[PDB]
């Protein structure tokens, strides 16, 4: 489950030209995990 | 009472984002990339193009908006109801999100040219789909030669 | 909103040399859909 | 008890989430090492592919020889009924051990047949297919 080979060439590619806005959690999403979370807790 | 609808809420996420992400990874197996080079607005003709074929078949609306002149950040801006807010986010090269799950929008910069991907839907739009829709920008970089 | 170039030139490019079985659910989270709308109803 | 459900629910949010975040970066950040000119030097490409992703993400995945009997022998051994493990396999279909431990992933590389190994102390479901299958698509869209 590790195939190996003997190879005729090498390449490098890469997503250069460009940049994005980094991440950042939605509010919306941020609300269910900020709800789920203290429900959860609230059980216990 | 809180319970039943954040229930709801987790359902409706779970199953829209298995389903975007089915339709993702269909299109990536079956639908062959168009890849448009040669020049700044060819480049962003093609980014344009793939994240339309993605966000066609997913109940959501992706475009890539010029973020260079006043003119251009007006207009993306004014359908907003803090336009001077929105703006400096964009400027200083943050994501926008609105507080209700409708609107992403995702500072992008080909070369030297400033552009927002903007990603609306009737639905749901969060950070998942900055993933997804940012991925492809990715990949279409990734297949030129 | 809707870029266009005045004279690109395009590269098709397309999954080929390589296939994968296709889509199924995991037993797991059908369970989790299950049981939500079975949760949901119950109100 | 609907506390398990959300749990459940909210742990399913978190980790494909994160899975997600991790493959959408190294999609922007990781250079692509593209090995071609033969199935064996796509097969490796893909698993070296595939292990960069895993390797961040708290499963390992693997790529598995699966053309001679001997390697569906091997592949199957751990598993409580090898003859039917195989036989989903060799119908092409993925194959999710029940405790959520093990995807099995049937591939093919030009007229070569593998199976992507997916395994997790944690978790790994339909979303991990999914994901690992793009990025095998990726793979065979970068080639010239």
């Amino acid at each position: 489950c590790e195939p190996r080979a003997a190879k005729p060439f090498k390449i490098l590619k890469k997503r250069s030209t460009t940049s994005v806005a980094s991440y950042q959690v939605s509010p919306h999403t941020a609300r269910i995990f900020k709800e789920n979370e203290r429900l959860i807790d609230e059980y216990k | 009472t809180d319970t039943r609808e954040i229930l709801e809420e987790n359902n409706e996420m779970l199953h829209m984002y298995l389903n975007r992400l089915k339709t993702y990874q269909y299109l990536l197996k079956n639908e062959p990339i168009h890849v448009y080079y040669g020049s700044i607005d060819a480049y962003a003709e093609g980014i344009d193009k793939l994240l339309k074929t993605y966000a066609d078949k997913m109940n959501l609306t992706a475009s890539l908006c010029h973020y260079s002149t006043q003119a251009d950040k007006d207009r993306l801006t004014e359908h907003m109801d803090d336009p001077a807010d929105v703006q400096t986010r964009l400027d200083r090269k943050d994501v926008y999100y609105d507080q209700y799950g409708k609107v992403v929008l995702i500072p992008f910069t080909i070369e030297t040219q400033n552009y927002v991907i903007k990603l609306t839907s009737d639905s749901i739009v969060t950070e998942f789909d900055y993933l997804l829709f940012t991925s492809l920008t990715s990949i279409y970089d990734l297949v030129l030669p």
